[PDB]
């Protein structure tokens, strides 16, 4: 199960720049073989690391790898381009909550100022000076066509890329068989839709006000023994990946108990 | 040359009243210093205007306009008082932001030069064209100074809806002339019907004169 | 206004009227390329005409400028007729410090050519109180923009007119008024003048109108 990984991380790079391609699985005394894909086609280069001293037109494609291993790397596309300006993407095609790093790279490392960044043609940020953005964690919103444009001698602009946000689940419900205002002494069951998963396990979390119901090492449920009128109020539930890594809070629903 | 360069910053421009703004006194002229490259992080704004060093306040500001490129507007209105501007007061803007390491000092005030006043001849059509459905009316325009100028064509107590007049043209004498063109059918003309040619410039008695035109023996 | 880094920027320019309006002259096209370095002054023209690269293109004397940019002249000699039947001409420019070459187009204004009529008029009955008086050349009806006027006395030009802009009509053509000065005691001898015009539209490209006022 080979995987393809960029020492520039760009996915797009000017005539004549230097990037290196590396096929790494986690072995530490891992034997020195690589099998390289180009457009379908294998190239005779048999090392794990893929130099390119002087670029092309005819390096661009799209790069895939297999080094001692059943099965292939995933396809990765490649595109060499000429031009002024490089608006330089460290992946094109991702899941949300996965970073995304964006660069708009000048020519021969020229210095740029009043640097643009455009989502879907909107402009959502401006430099005075030519920096990385780098969205500690994405969604859905960030898909899109990405251009750039800054000030060298005139306003120039970058050609668009494709960015691919994949979603994992859509936002959970959770859903009451009544409806607020209820009674005192009520045992009730709270129930958070999801119905669906991605292709692990769930830590849920229920609170009460701007205060906080119980954190510690939460399942997903509570018992109300009598459900009383203080108990009137916004219940919620939480869903995180594993790592945390994304991470979603809920929304307020409105539970009064009237007692 | 009011461009003293430096780096990568917001811009600034400060732009002059409308003419008409200037001429009649039933109007407000204003005075316009525009910033551009606003950031969302540092969209705080100072205004000073400084008139000829002397700090005033009462200026105002319409709303901030977010640009389709996400960048702020803000435009800055100096409500102008007409004698100031015509005797060539200055007007400065100061603009103050966190994120400028240095004050900006954009000038401005009235073109420097001798005002002249504009002559004005009202000529009729060629007789070659009275041979056509529609005929030309020629006002001359010459003698001025500065370029700056309104120009209007008027008939029966009303403006009338097709003349073209010329931007200024710089004249030989380092003034200023230009014509506007006014075109009428020939019937009304023959018909007899009076037209007139209306200016608007510093430099004419009450900023203001017209010349009308009718057949005349001797 | 150098600014930050960037390089050498491209203006295609039509030939002079005249060229295009007499015989006795040359019309050409000019590709100029300007902010050239003293680094990298390699410049590469081709010449699509309508798409047919030409090689009968003139390459200028590079010259140098103040900020050490090289005003860069390419002139393509033009017949005629080729310019007013509307032929496109295109420049393009290759240099090793472009990552892509720069293409420019150009042509006549498209649409039906018409012919301007003209009057001539006379000064100012009020400006025959003053030592200069007026003279006026009106011009109308005509299309391109593109255009050559010139006043003459006596077989002889006039070293004292001026001419407006063209203007947009509001019948979607142009007019202008030229402006040609002369002493008052020339005129009142009743010297004639004419107003000289050349243009694609005209019969042989020209008309000229005359001007002559005195005691009938
Ligand atoms: C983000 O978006 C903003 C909006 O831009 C919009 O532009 C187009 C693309 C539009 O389709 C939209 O899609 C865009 O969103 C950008 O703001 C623009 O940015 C530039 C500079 O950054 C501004 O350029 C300045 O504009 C003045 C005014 O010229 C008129 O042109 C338009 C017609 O209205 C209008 O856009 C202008 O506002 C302006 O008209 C005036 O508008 C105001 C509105 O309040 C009215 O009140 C006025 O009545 C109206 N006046 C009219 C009409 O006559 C322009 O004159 C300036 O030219 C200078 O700037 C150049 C520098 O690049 C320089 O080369 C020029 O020479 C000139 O500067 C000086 O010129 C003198 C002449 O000799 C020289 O002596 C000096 O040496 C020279 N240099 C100096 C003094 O430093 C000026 O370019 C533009 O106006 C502005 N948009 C609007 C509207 O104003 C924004 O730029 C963009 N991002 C970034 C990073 O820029
Ligand atoms: C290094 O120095 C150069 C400056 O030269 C030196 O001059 C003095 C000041 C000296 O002391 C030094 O200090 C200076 O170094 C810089 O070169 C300049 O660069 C700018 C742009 O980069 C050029 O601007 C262009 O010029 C045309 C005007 O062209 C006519 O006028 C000039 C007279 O020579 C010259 O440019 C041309 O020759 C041409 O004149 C004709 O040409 C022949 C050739 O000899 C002559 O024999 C003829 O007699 C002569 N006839 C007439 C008439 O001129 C200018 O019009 C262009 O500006 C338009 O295009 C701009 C492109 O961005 C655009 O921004 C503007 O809109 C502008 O307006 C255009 O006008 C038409 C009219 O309708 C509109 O329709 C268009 O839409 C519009 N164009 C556009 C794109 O919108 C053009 O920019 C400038 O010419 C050039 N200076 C020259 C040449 O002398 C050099 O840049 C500098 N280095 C750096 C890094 O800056």
């Amino acid at each position: 199960k080979a995987v393809i990984k960029l020492q520039p991380p760009w996915v797009s790079v000017f005539q004549e720049e230097s990037v290196t391609l590396h096929c790494e699985v986690p072995h530490l005394p891992g034997s020195s073989s690589t099998q390289w894909f180009l457009n379908g086609t294998a190239i005779q280069t048999s090392t794990p690391t893929y130099h390119i001293t002087s670029a092309s037109e005819d390096d661009s494609g799209e790069y895939r790898c297999q080094r001692g291993l059943s099965g292939r790397s995933d396809p990765i596309q490649l595109e060499v381009h000429r031009g002024w300006l490089l608006l330089q993407v460290s992946s094109r095609v991702l899941t949300e909550g996965e970073p995304l790093a964006l660069r708009c790279h000048a020519w021969k490392d020229k210095l740029v100022y009043n640097v643009l960044y455009y989502r879907n043609g909107k402009a959502f940020k401006f430099f005075h000076w030519n920096s990385n953005l780098t969205i500690l964690k994405t969604n859905m919103s960030h898909s899109g066509t990405y251009h750039c444009s800054g000030m060298g001698k005139h306003r120039y602009t970058s050609a668009g890329i494709s960015v691919t946000v994949k979603e994992l689940f859509p936002a959970p419900v959770l859903t009451a068989s009544v409806t607020s205002p209820l009674l005192e002494g009520t045992p009730v069951t709270l129930s958070c839709e999801t119905k669906l998963l991605l292709q692990l396990q769930l830590y849920f979390s229920f609170y009460m006000g701007s205060k906080t119901l119980r954190g510690r090492d939460t399942s997903s449920e509570y018992q109300i023994l009598t459900a009383r009128r203080e108990d009137s109020g916004l219940y919620w539930c939480e869903a995180a990946t594993e790592d945390g890594n994304v991470l979603k809070r809920s929304p307020e629903l409105e539970l009064q108990v009237l007692g | 040359c009011p461009a003293p360069e430096l780096l990568g910053g917001p811009s600034v421009f400060l732009f002059p009243p409308k003419p008409k703004d200037t001429l009649m006194i039933s109007r407000t002229p204003e005075v316009t210093c525009v910033v551009v490259d606003v950031s969302h992080e540092d969209p705080e704004v100072k205004f000073n205007w400084y008139v000829d060093g002397v700090e005033v306040h009462n200026a105002k500001t319409k709303p901030r306009e977010e640009q389709y490129n996400s960048t702020y507007r803000v435009v800055s209105v100096l409500t102008v008082l007409h004698q100031d501007w015509l005797n060539g007061k200055e007007y400065k803007c100061k603009v103050s932001n966190k994120a400028l390491p240095a004050p900006i000092e954009k000038t401005i005030s009235k073109a420097k030069g001798q005002p002249r006043e504009p002559q004005v001849y009202t000529l009729p059509p060629s007789r070659d064209e009275l041979t056509k459905n529609q005929v030309s009316l020629t006002c001359l325009v010459k003698g001025f100074y500065p370029s700056d100028i309104a120009v209007e064509w008027e008939s029966n107590g009303q403006p009338e809806n097709n003349y073209k007049t010329t931007p200024p043209v710089l004249d030989s004498d380092g003034s200023f002339f230009l014509y506007s063109k006014l075109t009428v059918d020939k019937s009304r003309w023959q018909q007899g019907n009076v037209f007139s040619c209306s200016v608007m410039h510093e430099a004419l008695h009450n900023h203001y004169t017209q010349k009308s035109l009718s057949l005349s023996p001797g």
